[PDB]
């Protein structure tokens, strides 16, 4: 997971 | 600019991100977005026109922000779905399994179903906890936007997820994506703010  | 749930706008010029509701704090108004996507006093653009900055935001550990707006603004309880509009009735959490849809300026409205709830995210500034899952797909531009069900209940903003090499997580299957977003319960407690409803 990334923010966006 | 008229503000409706999953359009763009900028941060300093600079970084793009989508709105996720328009909400109210007594003669101000806002919209409450992801906290990733700027910073205290950062300003927010709507096609060009400066709209208004970032009042306050919390990431990571969270990750939500509100931007408050010039008066000139004009919330509207709604969410973009490509040319049409989801009225946004109320703030109701669903349960795992509901139904549930997103909109953004990158992938537009995507619907999915909530997987999970208290998820942790370790992104690359810190971790995230929290968060809630659902497999709607999404890509980078969507954060900051709205998931709601179909019903008008605004379920929190875009935060993350696990986006490939096109930006997206749109090219895998449902079962292998993972979306995540931030409650909007908190958001709207922690900054004493109210949603506008239709």
């Amino acid at each position: 997971a990334a923010p966006f | 600019a008229n503000i409706v749930g999953g359009i763009e706008y900028s941060i300093n010029n600079a970084s793009l991100c989508s709105v996720g509701f328009s909400v109210t704090r007594g003669a101000t108004k806002g919209f409450v977005t992801a906290g990733h996507c700027g910073t205290v006093n950062a300003t927010a653009r709507i096609g060009g026109a400066v709209v208004g900055t970032f009042a306050a935001r919390v990431f990571p550990g969270n990750d939500r922000a509100w931007v408050s707006l010039t008066s000139a603004q004009t919330l509207l309880p709604r969410v973009a779905n490509g040319s049409s509009f989801v009225t946004v009735r109320g703030s109701t959490e669903a349960a795992v399994g509901a139904a549930v849809c997103r909109s953004g300026r990158t992938t537009g409205y995507q619907c999915g179903t909530i997987t999970a709830k208290n998820v942790t995210a370790n992104y690359a500034e810190g971790a995230v906890r929290g968060l809630t899952q659902g497999n709607a797909c999404m890509g980078r531009g969507d954060s900051g936007g709205s998931w709601i069900t179909s019903a008008g209940q605004a379920q929190g903003v875009m935060s993350g997820g696990n986006v490939q090499s096109n930006g997206n997580n749109c090219g895998i299957p449902a079962s292998q994506r993972s979306s995540l977003f931030e409650r909007l319960q908190p958001i709207l407690s922690q900054y004493g703010l109210s949603l506008v409803t239709g």
